[PDB]
Order: C-alpha cells, then structure tokens, then sequence
RNA sequence: AGGUAGCUCAGUCGGUAUGAGCGUCCGCCUGAAAAGCGGAAGGUCGGCGGUUCGAUCCCGCCCCUG
C-alpha cells in the first residue's frame, strides 16, 4: 500500500480531481475524498505508525511525497477558486458614485 | 461648510472597495476620498462590515468668499419629467450635466428621481427619470417654450452621453 | 508557570484536535423581539528557525501576562 504505484495512483487521481473543480462547493468535496480521514493519502500515513522501524524512512518520505503533491495541488485551486469568488463580489457590487 | 462645489468620480484606492470609491474634486484638483471600505481590509484589520470612510484633506480646498445675487423669478413654473435611456456605467451627474447644458436658462432646477433597470430596457442599459421645473424671469412660460427647452435638453443628452428618449 | 475555535478555557508525551461554555449562523417560539429550548459552522495548537521520512508534542532563539 506503501508501495510507490498505489501512491502516484492515488496522487494522479485527486490532481485531476482537484484540476476539474469549478466551484468551492465541488472542491470541499473533492477535498474529504481525497484529503481527509477516508483519504487513500491518510490511510497511508496512519499506517505509517504500525511499520517496523527499518521502513519508516524509506516509505515515509514516499507518503510525505504524495501528500504534499495533493496538498499543494488543493491549496493552489482553493485560492484561485477563492480570488475568482472575491473578484466576483467587487463587480458586483459596483455603483454610481456619481 | 467650505461653500466649494466639488465632483465625485469613480476611484480606486485602498483602502476603499473599488467598485464604492469616489475620488473629491475642487474644480480639477483633488482633495481625498470617500466611499465604502474594501471587504478584504475590513476582514483583515477586525473593522465592522459595510464600514465607510472619508479623508480629506483641507489645505487643497481653497477658501471662498462668494457674493450671491441671485435671481428670483416670480412668474408661474411649469414642470415636466423626462425618462432617459443610456448605458448602464454612465454616471447618472453626466447625464443631468448635459441636460441642464441644453436646457439653457429657462431650467430653474432638475432632480433625478427613478433609477431603473429591467427587460424593457434590454440589456447593459438603464433608464433615469428626471424632474424638471422651467421657469422664465419676465413672463408666463408657456407649455410650448418649456417643450422647446425641454427638446434641447434631450438633444444635448443624446449627443454628450448617447441618451436615448424612453419609448 | 501558561499562550489550544471570534472570546474565555479542558485536553493531546512524534503519525486520528477528543473538546466544552459564550458568541455567530440556522430552525422552533413571537405580529416582530428579548429570554428559552433544538441544531450547525468554527481550530498553520504564540512567531522565526533546528532536529525528523513526519512537529501543536522534542531542541534553540524571541514576542506576550503573574
Ligand atoms: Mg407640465
Ligand atoms: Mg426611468
Ligand atoms: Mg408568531
Ligand atoms: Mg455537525
């Protein structure tokens, strides 16, 4: 499950996910399926803490790998799904100050 | 208080909200901003939402002395309305500018009353309507001359912001 | 000695924040309220770094109060 195949599946799977999110709605729940607990990326590390000790570096930073590569992918659509809601509020919003 | 006509303009400036922001004029100087704050700033520095500010600065204001004499006409008034369509981000003191320029000296006040946005417009239009009052110094205006001026007033709108007459 | 959700506070001894009260939001109640029930949203765990595959938890420095 460590294993460096079912990992970059897992990656590849919540990139594209989160690539095709076009709402802050979709994304939150793009982000719980592959993110949270239920998470193939979280169950990786919770299992990190049953392996024996002489496999914990070579695997973890396999694990550390996939997570921060969905992680960066998330965060960086949260703020440009955020910036293109906010943007939308100020037109918006916009009057005759005349 | 300062007895200084000053213009509006729309302005973008933090910390205001860009889309509520004027930019003050004393003729062709300005002298500050007003408006609502920006959403973002708001949020970041724990103000409360919707607050508005002002900042002026009265040094660039200068001091006015005027001497009025103005002229009080005692004849009767007549008083009209006139629904014009223009473009939706034109600003609604453009359009009363230019229909004060063309109504000339028989316009003795005009004040926007309805702003109006709807299918019956059609799209990236709106529809202000004013009330005129015209008002001669020597006679009773009649009906006809304040038509005339009220034509004239539509005709400069139509060539200074595009005013359409409402139909 | 402590800094943990917008505030006030439990708690977590390297890999699941386990939480309360208040406040806010949302229902019920009222013509509408307050109060009262009911439910929900809400957490880089003081900052900058080190160590470590991995730090709210260990090490260094520093900000804040008694
Ligand atoms: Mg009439
Ligand atoms: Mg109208
Ligand atoms: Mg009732
Ligand atoms: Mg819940």
């Amino acid at each position: 499950m460590l294993s460096p195949e079912a990992l970059t599946t897992a990656v590849d799977a919540a990139q594209q996910a989160i690539a095709l999110a076009d709402t802050l709605d979709v994304l939150a729940r793009v982000k719980t399926e592959h993110l949270g607990d239920r998470s193939p990326l979280a169950l990786a590390r919770q299992a990190l803490a049953v392996l024996p000790k002489e496999q914990r570096a070579e695997a973890g930073k396999r694990v550390n790998a996939a997570r921060n590569a969905a992680q960066r992918s998330y965060d960086e659509r949260l703020a440009t799904l955020r910036a293109e809601r906010d943007a939308a509020v100020l037109v918006a919003e916009g009057i005759d100050v005349t | 208080a300062s007895r200084v006509d000053v213009t509006l303009r729309p302005a973008q400036y933090l910390p205001w909200h860009p889309g509520r922001c004027a930019q003050v004029f004393v003729g062709e100087s300005s002298v500050g901003h007003a408006g609502q704050l920006h959403p973002a700033v708001i949020e970041r520095s724990g103000l409360p939402k919707g607050t508005c500010a002002v900042e002026l600065n009265l040094d660039a204001i200068p001091c006015s002395a005027p001497l009025p004499a103005p002229r009080v006409s005692p004849y009767p008034a007549v008083f009209q309305d006139v629904s014009l369509v223009v473009a939706a981000d034109i600003p609604a003191q453009a359009v009363a500018d230019a229909v004060r320029a063309g109504a000339g000296d028989l316009l003795e006040d005009i004040a926007l009353f309805d702003v109006f946005t709807g299918p019956q417009i059609g799209e990236h239009r709106k529809s202000l309507t004013f009330a005129l009052r015209f008002r001669a110094p020597d006679r009773t205006l009649t009906e006809d001359d304040a038509s005339a001026a009220r034509d004239a007033a539509v005709q400069s709108a139509a060539e200074r912001v595009g005013a359409v007459l409402r139909g």
